RNA sequence: GGUUUCUCUUCAGAUCGCAUAAAUCUUUCGCCUUUUACUAAAGAUUUCCGUGGAGAGGAACAACCCCAAUUUUUUGAGGCCUUGCUUUGGCAAGGCUA
């Protein structure tokens, strides 16, 4: 009811995991009535994520940048950054 | 705060010193005459409030 | 030949008269006036030689208290009355002169400034 | 005596084809430069003036939302109302690929009006016409609703009949069904189309088709409510026209509760519209009211935009019915082609057609469109004057570029690069030019041609001798005839045999 | 609500419908409904195989339907 | 504290009738084209009088060809109603001149005889509209029967409101009225403040009333346009308040008494 | 509409992309779009589940059969949120 | 957590205060025997009658029922065989189904 919990992970980064599995690196600028998700400089995952491996963090890199997808496989979301001050 | 007093205050002071002529007030006198340099000011306050024909 | 201007005047009802005076001070040749729809105005259109052509706004403005306005364009050229070469026609050289002797005095004045 | 936003509207350039560039025009008075205050203000939040009459025609530039959301770029030249200053009309028609014929509610026809339309006509450039200034026909005027639609079916018979008078292909017949005119009343806050009036019908109502809606409102067409359905002649209910029904009848009403019952059925008839007002903002007084609640029911400046760009040609499209007025050959080897992409590219041939002197300096601001090419600082560009023929080039002076302007109303906006498409101030060849002046490649040379110097609606015909009061200051009294030549478009001087100094104007 | 497919500019033009199954048909698209869905006559099937077997007018399915391609500038 | 009024219209309405008297009935300003305190700061430059109004003394205090009588065509002679209207046309060394001009869209608005008729009611007095035309004209007419339907959730966007009530035709003569009534909400005004007759001095033709009047009429304007002209920012402040540093000191009381009574007093005491 | 959405219909003109739901990408220009996510490109490039990479002239293709979307460094510029 | 109001402190009108008074100085103008008191233009500066902005206290008065087959709370996307691949992992391909 109070309906912040979206506008308080909102102007947050965000991962977010669609039906596809990968790992969608953005930052959650909204959300929409469907879910869909436009955020921008985006990452797109697809080895892993990383979490302080002393093997590496950097495998299946692509950067997909301002992108705007539908919430119909909207998935999970999950806080990967704060918010750059940009 | 300054408050307001009974009209009867003044009207008493004013009738009492009447002409300044009684031996009883004889210093009034002095701050009397020091009052002219203001009478100018007494006469435009008063004529600007004048009461506008359709009242009594 | 000189120059004319088409005139269009919007005016209350009044100062139909006026106009019309005003015209005919300055050779006017009122050709038109009709209403304008959905509104008490009315709107007449004349021409006007481009030599009149001076001041007419002032002048009728003022006369009706600004109520009438006038616009003006250059419409055409035409004849004016004058015999440009007689010799037996002379000027008063400030009273103005009748129509037989616009473009007389015209060309007197105009190469007078210029052609000698 | 725009960080994060010019580089989007950088982008919109570098696209040619979200921008739109015409000439705003009419007759006096009409309503024009209010329009464009308002808009200005809806854009930013951020002699002539004592005179009150337009003199001199200005250039806008903006970025406005259509009834989608794409943002559009928009070159605008308003113009003088007066008849005396057509010859910035000219250069307005001339240097803009449409032109909007702002109309009054009181008036209609007369004479720029007219005129107006055949210089557009003679032209051959998109046909707009916002009629505006409405409340003339509800508060000044008070016309019943359908009289008042009979007035503005007047206005719109003459005005078509009047364009047919001049156009042998009647292509465009004009009414609002189709996108040609846009309905206003400038200072009120209001834009509209029957299009955008039933789409916000729409979004706060029903589903409802508002496209198919507003393909049904205005001509004669009538409703029947038992049916829901649109027909031809068959009330005899004896009622209104849809277009009446619909926009007349509830503004007239929505007017009449402004002004006449602003303080008790406001409230009510307020939620009945949906828009809620605060008490203080309640507090004001009548026309400040009436913009802000006209605002706040009809939104920006739809009608406007929508109409438009829905019948614009965008130099894009543009550039080919153009270059045959346009170029001296319209199309033969090079530069008619050249132009004809209207791509950012290559030759770089323009078209400067105004001059706006600094009024601290001597100098100017040179004026004009790119047909061809890309123009940035400190490039070197040759002119192409208007005595500047194919082997006359001794007339073509050589420059560069000092600093690089765009214009909104009365703010300066100075970038680096500027590509076909667009209109730009140009620092550094007003000296060497004339009132009109073509563009081309500085040193580099394919070949070049000019367009033919600019024609006008005007017979100039008044002539004013002038002269300085000790003759020893002719020099400088010539340096001033000589700005005012360059900073206007017909006014005409010679030097008279007599050894004058005449001048020849309207 | 209720916005159709703005088929009219792409009304009456052969296209080619990629669908579910990896489903490859061809067909002068014509018509449909607001729910996206399609008629398409002329309708050739471009199977696996790779045969383009002709079968013709059909209801075309919008509700897996996925895209549809034309051969024409329209 | 007595400021800052927000009235209702009705009371607006009543009180425009009842200073009706005391009133300009002018609905705009092309009345005063060429008689605006512009147009006087130019005639006060160029030492020209227009016909009926003020005069000032004049601001500052051999040959020419162009005037030379032999080249001239005098077909209407200039006056000085010409040379005020175009200061820089029709004069040379035209300096410290203001160039007034106006072309004001002339406003119409009918005053009704009655209450009666409704707010929209088309009066004799607009010319009757009666367009003509050739065949009027066709549209691109979407004809029904092929379909069309309206969901009959929607109405004409207010049809349970009447287009008027006995507020409108008030509200609609309440838009053209002088300064003071054409407002509902604003600050109130020292009572000395008001010139009410302002309006009747500054009119352009009064049409064959004594000379005695007319130089009234035209010395009225003078004193008019020079205070206009000589007015200053107010360019500097402090702020003794002479009365607060009075009250604020032990010899001085306060009241509320009859004036007639600090009439007689203020006289007693002068004397 | 919604704020995506949105983004998506004033990005009608701009460069953009897309990935539909099975997973292979079309590039195009911005040529028609609707609040119904009905997708019309032209002159588009084509990037199949292999890799498989063409142009594609004019297509509209139904909204559920997009999964992502690729917009261009304009957009970003309603700051509200 | 807000107005009204009292008082206390502090800064400004660049078109005002939809009104508009006086003074000083420099110079022309006029009245004319001298000075004051005046005329009526310009320029430069001021006082006064009001207003605005800020802050501080202080006071009074308001108040702790239906629902999903193109975009997500129903959706049949199901399996495996074989092959090629690559270090295994795993990838991609055709087929059989029921
Ligand atoms: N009464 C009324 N007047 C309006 C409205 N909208 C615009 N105007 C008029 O618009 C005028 C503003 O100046 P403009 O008439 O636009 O100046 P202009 O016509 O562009 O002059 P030019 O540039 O020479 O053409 C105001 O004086 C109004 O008379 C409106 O909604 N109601
Ligand atoms: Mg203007
Ligand atoms: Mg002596």
């Amino acid at each position: 009811g109070k309906s912040s919990k979206m506008l308080q992970h909102i102007d947050y980064r965000m991962r977010c995991i669609l039906q596809d599995g990968r790992i969608f690196i953005g930052t959650f600028k909204a959300f929409d009535k469907h879910m869909n998700l436009i955020l921008c400089d985006c990452d797109e995952f697809r080895k892993i994520k990383p979490k302080n491996s002393k093997q590496a963090e950097r495998e299946e890199k692509r950067v997909l940048g301002l992108v705007l997808l539908r919430g119909e496989n909207l998935v999970s979301m999950t806080v990967e950054g704060p918010p750059p001050k940009d | 705060q300054k408050e307001d007093m009974p009209p009867e205050h003044v009207r008493k002071i004013i009738r009492d010193h009447g002409d300044m002529t009684n031996r009883k007030f004889r210093h009034d006198k002095r701050v009397y005459l020091g009052a002219l340099k203001y009478m100018p000011h007494a006469v435009l306050k008063l004529l600007e409030n004048m009461p506008m024909p359709w009242e009594q | 030949m000189e120059p004319y201007y088409f005139v269009e005047v919007q005016a209350p009802a009044d100062c139909v008269s006026a106009v019309y005076t005003v015209l005919a001070r300055r050779r006017g040749h009122v050709t038109q006036d009709a209403p304008i729809p959905g509104s008490p105005l009315y709107t007449i259109k004349a021409f006007i030689p481009a030599i009149d052509s001076f001041g007419f706004e002032t002048d009728l403005r003022t006369h009706t208290q600004g109520q009438a306005f006038s616009l003006s364009v250059f419409h055409h050229w035409q004849i004016v009355p004058g015999d440009p070469l007689d010799k037996s026609i002379v000027i008063r050289p400030l009273e103005p002169q009748p129509a037989p002797h616009l473009a007389r005095e015209f060309m007197i004045k105009t190469r007078r400034r210029k052609g000698l | 005596t725009t960080v994060y936003e010019m580089d989007f509207l950088a982008d919109l350039m570098d696209n040619s084809e979200l921008i739109r560039n015409v000439t705003l025009c009419g007759h006096l008075h009409h309503g024009k430069t209010c329009f464009v205050d308002c808009l200005i203000e809806q854009t930013h939040p951020e002699t002539e003036q004592e005179r009150g009459v337009g003199i001199k025609s200005t250039p806008v530039t903006v970025v406005l939302p259509d009834t989608k959301g794409k943002s559009y770029l928009f070159n605008i030249m308003d113009t003088p109302g007066h008849v005396n200053f057509s010859d910035e009309v000219t250069a307005g028609l001339r240097i803009s690929d449409g032109v909007v014929l702002f109309i009054d509610a009181a008036e209609g026809v007369m004479l720029n009006t007219e005129r107006l339309i055949k210089h557009a006509v003679q032209e051959r450039l998109a046909v707009t016409v916002c009629i505006n200034k409405i409340d003339r026909l509800i508060l000044e005027l008070k016309l019943p609703p359908t009289d008042a639609y009979y007035k503005l079916r007047h206005i719109v018979d003459e005005v078509n009949g009047l364009i047919s008078m001049y156009s042998t292909d009647e292509n465009l017949i004009l009414s609002p069904l189709l996108g040609n005119v846009c309905f206003s009343s400038s200072q009120y806050s209001i834009c509209f189309t029957l299009g955008s009036f039933a789409k916000i019908y729409a979004d706060t109502f029903g589903d409802i088709n508002y496209q198919e809606f507003a393909k049904r409102l205005w001509g004669d067409i009538y409703f029947n409510p038992k049916t829901r359905k649109f027909t031809k002649k068959a009330p005899t209910s004896s009622s209104q026209r849809s277009f009446v029904e619909f926009i007349l009848e509830p503004l007239y009403k929505i007017l009449a509760q402004v002004v006449g019952d602003v303080d008790t059925s406001l409230p009510r008839t307020l939620d009945e519209l949906g828009i809620h007002l605060t008490k203080e903002e309640l507090k004001l007084n009548i026309r400040p009211l009436l913009r802000l609640v006209c605002k706040k029911f009809f939104g920006e400046f739809t009608g406007f935009v929508d109409m438009c760009v829905q019948h614009i040609p965008s130099p894009k499209v543009g550039a080919k019915p153009k270059i045959e007025h346009t170029y001296t050959g319209g199309v033969d080897s090079d530069l008619g082609e050249a132009m004809s992409d209207c791509d950012p590219d290559g030759p770089l041939m323009c078209h400067t057609t105004k001059m706006y002197s600094t009024d601290d300096g001597v100098q100017f601001h040179a004026f004009g469109r790119v047909l061809s090419g890309t123009i940035h600082a400190g490039q070197p560009v040759k002119v192409l004057g208007e005595n500047y023929t194919l082997e006359d080039e001794e007339d073509s002076q050589i420059c560069t570029v000092g600093r690089l302007w765009i214009s909104v109303a009365r703010y300066h906006i100075e970038v680096n690069r500027v590509p076909a498409g667009n209109w730009v101030l140009i620092e550094g060849v007003d000296q060497p030019i004339v009132k009109t002046a073509t563009i081309t490649e500085p040193r580099g040379n394919e070949e070049a041609q000019i367009f033919r110097p600019l024609k006008f609606n005007t017979t100039s015909v008044i002539k004013i001798a002038v002269e300085p009061v000790n003759p020893s200051e002719l020099p400088k009294m010539l340096d001033g005839l000589r700005k005012v030549n360059k900073s206007y478009p017909s006014l005409t001087t010679k030097v008279e045999e007599s050894g004058e100094h005449v001048i020849l104007g309207t | 609500k209720a916005h159709p497919p703005e088929l009219k500019k792409f009304m009456d033009k052969k296209l080619s419908l990629k669908l579910n199954g990896g489903r490859h048909v061809q067909g002068i698209l014509r018509g449909f409904d607001p729910f996206m869905n399609l008629v398409i006559d002329e309708c050739v099937e471009m199977a696996t195989s790779g045969q383009q077997n002709n079968i013709g007018m059909v209801v075309i399915r919008g509700n897996s339907i996925i895209m549809l391609e034309a051969l024409e500038r329209v | 504290t007595y400021q800052r009024w927000q009235f209702t219209l009705p009371m607006m309405s009543t009180l425009y009738r009842l200073a009706n008297q005391l009133l300009t009935d002018l609905v705009d300003d092309n009345y005063f084209y060429l008689f605006d305190l512009k147009a006087f700061f130019t005639s006060k430059a160029l030492n020209m009088a227009i016909p009926g109004g003020p005069k000032f003394e004049p601001l500052v205090r051999d040959w020419n060809e162009f005037n030379d009588i032999n080249k001239i065509i005098i077909r209407q002679p200039i006056r000085t109603e010409y040379k005020i209207a175009f200061p820089y046309l029709y004069n040379n060394l035209p300096h410290h001149v203001h160039l007034t001009w106006y072309h004001t869209p002339n406003v119409v608005f009918i005053k009704t005889e009655d209450p009666d008729l409704p707010a929209f009611y088309f009066d004799p007095l607009i010319n009757p509209i009666s367009h003509r035309h050739s065949v009027k004209s066709q549209e691109p007419l979407p004809d029904d029967d092929e379909e069309f339907e309206l969901p009959e959730f929607v109405e004409p966007f207010l049809k349970d409101t009447p287009l008027y009530t006995d507020n409108t035709a008030n509200g609609i003569a309440l838009l053209w009225a002088p300064r003071p009534f054409n407002l509902r909400s604003g600050r109130t005004r020292r009572a000395l403040d008001i010139p009410l007759v302002k309006n009747w001095y500054r009119e352009h033709c009064p049409a064959g009333q004594p000379v005695k009047v007319r130089v009234s009429y035209q010395k009225l304007l003078k004193y008019y346009v020079l205070n206009a002209l000589k007015h200053r920012p107010p360019k500097a402040q402090k702020k003794r308040y002479l009365f607060r540093s009075f009250k604020a000191t032990k010899f001085f009381q306060s009241t509320k008494l009859d004036w007639v009574e600090v009439g007689l007093q203020v006289c007693r005491q002068g004397y | 509409i919604g704020v995506p959405i949105k983004v998506l219909h004033e990005a009608e003109g701009h460069i953009v992309t897309c990935e539909t739901n099975t997973g292979e990408v079309y590039r195009g220009k911005l040529i028609e779009a609707e609040d119904n996510m009905n997708c019309q490109m032209s002159n588009i490039t084509v990037t199949y589940r292999d890799g498989r990479v063409a142009q594609l002239e004019q297509v509209y293709i139904r909204g559920s059969k997009i999964r992502f979307l690729i917009l261009p460094d304009m957009l970003k510029n309603m700051l509200k949120s």
